[PDB]
DNA sequence: GAATTCGAGCTCGCAACAATGAGCACAT
DNA sequence: ACACTGCGAGCTCGAATTC
């Protein structure tokens, strides 16, 4: 049972890892999807942990070896069409996503400059307190 | 270089199989010396064999 | 429902949450939004509202219209509160059901027999020179960092460390917390410490006879897990609130145990300290007055000379 | 006591039930009416056994057609005798409440070394010898000349059993192992074959795991017994390791040269069929050729079967009947002993396992040995990965199978490893009149130094001193017995020796004697009886041992034996062995279990089994420290079960060594006082 | 009526995570 | 084809007194 080509098949690379009825003949390696890791689904499409495992339907992942560790731990992989379908479900339209990213991408450079004034107001407080008194 | 790293693990297995053989001394009836030197010879059976592995 | 563990809060029988979780007026998290959608549509029975005296505020009284309940029990310890809003509470919850006779529970052994005492300290002549010069809020530092008040806390700590008593030194105005607890080398819960080292200071105080004192600052003004103090040397707390000085009293009764109240005399703090005993004299508590201690001038008390007393005025008045 | 579960009339043999134990029977009834499996967890050993047997024995009275037989799989023979003795206590309670007799019989099965009457065969020590000395006295060619009834060697108990022990069954009277020998003595029958014959007509049957989980055994004793039964897997926290070791053979050079001697002595007997000997002489050459390599470790689970047909040209179709014909060739040869041919059966069992079972298996040939670059002792492992290829007959044949222990650490790993779907998957927790356990995680040392038993934080003396400063300062406040499990033998030996070179072990010996558990059995049981005597008088002892040892799984520390149980680190397995590094590859693709989340699950079920060996009873109190920083994290302390996690607060979570004593001293003072 | 001081809580981003040892019960 | 549990940041309240 499929939906893209409608063929009857027992199992494929999909529908046992992501629950998607898609045959393994074409498989669309760079056509319909890619394999996006977990850390790219948090900083690009801006989803918290309450979006990948609590919003119905909860989507699952694939564990694999870490590329630059080889003895340490995991590397989770998600299906790319399942992420951008979830980002449209959590954040209204697609033209609300990047517009929310502009006010977020300025908050780190706001932290970059507000770190540099508390470093001024504290180091100048140590020398102004010695001259104000008498 | 493995031999000098294996000559130390025997050298305080001789002095950590003593503490159980002395731990039975502080209790009541002592252990027989033919059984405490049985596994100690078995632990020395590899260390003496590996002694000729890098002699 | 306290936003750290959240042990499946939807679909249960007893839910234990906080104020400003149920009446959080801003945009909620997604895990909290699903539980508040569940809690808003199920009728309860017997809500329990601990710390009832904070309900008549603007935010915490919106809780009683968010959640529907048949019965509403309110359990408190100190019903008094400034700004006259306890008469407001007679229709938010209900009529006053029972009030415990405080002198009767003491006479039956359910509450420790507290010997209240208000030792007041003379003002140093170098410090009273500046206390009457200015009126604009710098004089609050000048009566809480009094050098003669420092000698009455260092003496009262030593007098009960030699009796193996557990001392808690409640002190607001956090600059006076630092310059009291590092000149005696004692631990202090500063208030912006952590959750971690807040715990380990609180538990070496209980099960260890080596750490004897602890210098809290406006943290123990609620129903916290403070571990059974024996004395309580309150130094210059918040201004005229008789709610607070009945919550510091609850740390002592949890003469067996007895708490002090250090007051720099001939200042504004004398008017405050009789406005805070305005509630405790209505429970039969007798507040003695100690003018001179039991030999304060004969031990190794700090701030002995005048050159070490002149440096503190150059540190306190330098803040502004 | 006519206790009422939601549909039954359960006759309980006591007066006070615990409020958690009554809810155990409600969830146990919820499995049997749904005709499905169940993963339950309840801490104690007794009380759990008498409540499970109270419901199911009462369940087969109200519905005598839905369930008929109860199969109770316990770990080994001491718990087999314990369950039967709790069953007649319930049966005699039924004898007083009704005043009648019942058509109700209950047996217990074990090896031939336990049920044995004949004198020349009983005093044999090893278990694999008593089967052979039996088989020389009872085989079908030995009884072939007994049709003349002459003075040839024979067993009088077996030859009497088949003439009279068939028409009459066992009447009543729940039987132990010793009661079955007493019945076999005074009647003159075999105790072993009477238990095996009467196992088909019974109501409660108590044997070990290996009559049901082992595939080459369960088709001999439990194939036609019951299609509507109830299986209980008692104390089955390590149920997956039994399922792997049953279907995994291990071959080395020491075994293979003994198969050359068996193939030598078979060639002298055929001259006194022959194509089968050249078959095995071909196969023994290939397995020795694969062990002959000195190269990298390699894995090839169905590609072994291709190279076995390349140089040797043996297909896989006759290889499936390799172990079958060898069982038949020794029958027609009429060999006396069969323990001598044990390597050749082990090679023939290896041949019939690589031919059929290849989906989740592996073959690991390891020429480079453990830690040494050149020691001539290679070994090939035929290691099983998928632990659900041994319960797939058990999950299908029976009606309901209930996996119960006290330390099922997460309840969702067990239906993921084992491919089944339970209907309850419930947990429980004991209720107490006090708080009879005070767990604590003694983390950082007395000078704010981490305490962990990692691999890089083992040889520094800032951690070995903080282990020595802990066992010293807990041996002065704990009365009468401390069990200190280490993580290995080479770490226990390299820490007590490093406490002796410093001045720490002389200050522990002043308080308590210290006894060390060693690998050999004679010095261990000697050092275990002086431990249990030093806790009875006023001396007080310390039994410091390892975590995957004999004392941690067999010995049950009752009250005032081990008031404290000190875990000296998280008891991991060797995480870099080539067998385990291949099993986690199968556990990562199949079932998507993360490789870090399985080592912690395996370790928190051994660190909770031996810690949970300190409380057995209502009046038993017991300290249980966890002397490792790594226990404090969320993915490790959230795995230890819900009856030792509901008392682990957040104050007792990163305690230092000196603060861990004033929670130890305050708890032992509170517990010492009457109710 | 609109600031302060010091406290509280809930969201959420930030940065960087780990995993080392050793043996007897059960079938023809 | 990287990344778990802890933790200070804003945000918004509170009690009580101030400016
Ligand atoms: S046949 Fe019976 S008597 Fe003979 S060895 Fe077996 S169990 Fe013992
Ligand atoms: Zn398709």
């Amino acid at each position: 049972i499929c939906e893209e080509c409608g063929k009857e098949f027992m199992d494929s690379y999909l529908m046992n890892h992501f629950d998607l009825p898609t045959c393994d003949n074409c498989r669309d390696a760079d056509d319909k999807h890619k394999l996006i890791t977990k850390t790219e689904a948090k900083q690009e499409y801006l989803l918290k942990d309450c979006d990948l495992e609590k919003r119905e339907p909860p989507l699952k992942f694939i564990v694999k070896k870490n590329p630059h560790h080889s003895q340490w731990g995991d590397m989770k992989l998600y299906l790319k069409l399942q992420i951008v379908k979830r980002s449209l479900e959590v954040w209204g339209s697609q033209e609300a996503l990047e517009e929310a990213k502009e006010v977020r991408q300025e908050n780190r450079e706001k932290m970059k400059q507000k770190k540099f004034d508390k470093k001024v107001k504290e180091l100048r407080r140590a020398v102004r307190s010695s001259v104000w008194k008498r | 270089k493995e031999n000098s790293n294996a000559a130390i693990i025997k050298r305080f297995n001789h002095h950590s199989a003593m503490v159980l053989a002395a731990g039975l001394r502080k209790q009541e009836a002592q252990n027989e010396q033919t059984s405490e030197p049985s596994n100690m010879d078995g632990n020395s059976g590899d260390a003496d064999c590996f002694q000729p592995a890098v002699k | 429902f306290t936003s750290d563990a959240k042990d499946k809060p939807i679909g249960c029988s007893v839910a234990i949450s906080t104020y400003s979780m149920l009446g959080h007026t801003t945009k909620r998290s997604w895990e909290a939004e699903r539980v508040m959608e569940w809690l808003k549509t199920q009728e309860w029975g017997l809500m329990i509202l601990d710390e009832v005296h904070t309900i008549p505020a603007k935010m915490f009284r919106r809780v009683l219209t968010i959640v529907q309940a048949h019965c509403k029990l309110g359990l408190t310890a100190t019903l008094v509160r400034e700004d006259d809003k306890i008469v407001d509470l007679n229709f938010l919850i209900g009529p006053k059901l029972y009030e415990a006779n405080w002198m009767e529970l003491q006479n039956n052994g359910y509450i420790a027999k507290v010997q209240c005492a208000e030792v007041w300290c003379p003002m140093s002549p170098e410090f009273y020179r500046e206390y009457v010069a200015i009126k604009t809020k710098k004089r609050i530092l000048l009566y809480t960092m009094n050098p003669n008040k420092f000698r009455a806390c260092q003496f009262l700590i030593k007098f009960h460390e030699r009796r193996n008593d557990k001392i808690i030194v409640f002190a607001d105005n956090v600059f006076a917390l630092k310059e009291y607890a590092i000149r005696l080398n004692k631990p202090y819960i500063y208030g912006p410490t952590s959750q971690g080292e807040r715990m380990q200071i609180l538990q070496n105080f209980k099960h260890n006879p080596k750490i004897n004192t602890i210098f809290i600052s406006k943290v123990g003004d609620t129903s916290f897990d403070l571990p059974e103090a024996n004395v309580l040397i309150q130094i210059s707390s918040h201004g005229g609130s008789r709610r607070q000085e009945a919550q510091r009293l609850g740390r002592v009764l949890r003469y067996n145990a007895f708490f002090y109240s250090l007051v720099s005399q001939d200042t504004q703090e004398m008017a405050y300290s009789t406005k805070r005993q305005r509630f405790l004299v209505d429970q039969g508590y007798s507040f003695k007055v100690i003018t001179k201690l039991a030999g304060m001038e004969e031990e190794d008390l700090a701030f002995s000379t005048k050159e070490e007393q002149q440096q503190l005025l150059q540190k306190v008045l330098a803040a502004t | 006591m006519k206790l009422n579960v939601d549909g039954l009339l359960v006759y309980f043999p006591y007066d006070y039930i615990y409020p958690e134990q009554f809810s155990y029977m409600r969830e146990l009834k919820r499995t049997l009416d749904a005709k499905g499996h169940g993963v339950l967890e309840m801490p104690s050993g007794t009380g759990k056994t008498v409540s499970l047997l109270a419901l199911i024995m009462a369940y087969q009275r109200a519905y005598p057609l839905e369930v008929t037989k109860l199969i109770y799989c316990s770990r080994t023979v001491p718990e087999i005798e314990k369950v039967i003795e709790e069953l007649r206590k319930l049966l005699n309670f039924y004898e007083k409440q009704e005043g009648e007799k019942l058509p109700f019989l209950g047996l217990a099965l074990s090896s031939r070394k336990n049920l044995c009457i004949h004198p020349e065969v009983t005093p044999l020590r090893f278990g694999k010898d008593v089967d052979g000395k039996c088989h020389s006295l009872t085989a079908s060619y030995v009884r072939a000349q007994y049709q003349h009834d002459t003075s040839l060697p024979h067993c009088r108990f077996y030859e009497e059993f088949d003439a009279h022990g068939r028409e009459v069954p066992l009447p009543a009277g729940i039987y132990n192992l010793d009661d079955l020998k007493a019945l076999g003595r005074r009647q003159g029958w075999c105790p072993y074959f009477l238990a095996r014959y009467s196992i088909l007509h019974a109501n409660v049957v108590v044997y070990s795991y290996h009559y049901l989980l082992d595939p080459k055994i369960a088709d001999l004793v439990s194939k036609e017994l019951a299609r509507k039964a109830v299986v209980v897997f008692d104390e089955a926290h390590n149920i997956d390791n039994v399922c792997i070791d049953s279907m995994s053979v291990n071959l080395t050079r020491r075994t293979l040269d003994r198969c050359q001697g068996n193939l030598e002595t078979l060639q002298k007997t055929v001259l006194r069929a022959e194509h089968f000997l050249g078959f095995l002489r071909r196969l023994l050459e290939y397995v020795k050729w694969r062990l002959r390599v000195q190269h990298v470790v390699q894995e090839s689970p169905p590609a072994f079967l291709s190279g076995l047909a390349q140089r040797v040209c043996i297909q896989r179709k006759p290889l499936r009947f390799c172990a079958e014909r060898l069982r038949s060739l020794l029958h027609t040869l009429e060999i006396t002993d069969l323990a001598d041919f044990s390597p050749l059966t082990l090679l023939a069992n290896f041949a019939t396992l690589v031919s059929t079972y290849a989906k989740g298996f592996t073959i690991i040939i390891e020429p480079f040995d453990d830690r040494t670059p050149t020691i001539a002792n290679p070994i090939l492992h035929f290691s099983c990965m998928d632990a659900s290829l041994a319960i797939k007959p058990v999950f299908e044949r029976f009606q309901s199978v209930i996996i119960t222990s006290g330390t099922l650490s997460p309840l969702d790993i067990y239906p993921k490893i084992l491919d089944f779907h339970p209907v309850t998957m419930a947990t429980f927790t004991m209720t107490l009149a006090r708080v009879c356990l005070c767990p604590m995680i003694i983390g950082r040392g007395n000078d704010q130094v981490a305490i962990s038993s990692k691999f890089e934080t083992r040889e520094d003396i800032a951690v070995i001193r903080n282990y020595g400063n802990l066992l010293l300062e807990m041996s002065a406040v704990v009365p009468d017995g401390i069990v200190a499990f280490f993580t290995s033998y080479q770490y226990m030996e390299s820490t007590v020796a490093s406490w002796y070179e410093q001045g720490i072990l002389e200050n522990i010996q002043r308080n308590k004697l210290l006894f060390i558990e060693t690998q050999d059995g004679a010095e261990t049981s000697v050092a275990l009886e002086k431990y249990q005597e030093a806790c009875e008088n006023g001396r007080g002892a310390i039994l410091l041992s390892v975590a995957r040892g004999k004392v941690s799984e067999g010995i049950d520390f009752v009250h005032h034996y081990g008031r404290a149980v000190i875990m000296f680190g998280v008891p991991y397995v060797y995480t870099q062995s080539r067998i385990l590094k291949a099993r986690l590859e199968y556990l990562r693709d199949q079932f998507q279990i993360r490789e870090n989340d399985f080592l912690t699950f395996d370790a928190m079920r051994h660190a909770a089994q031996c810690v949970g060996r300190a409380i057995r009873g209502k009046t038993d109190y017991g300290l249980m420290v966890f002397a490792d920083k790594r226990f404090a994290r969320g993915d490790k302390r959230g795995k230890l079960p819900r009856w030792i996690q509901e008392h682990l607060t957040d104050a007792n979570l990163n305690l230092t060594v000196d603060e861990g004593v004033q929670v130890a001293k305050y708890f032992l003072r509170q517990m010492a006082q009457p109710f």
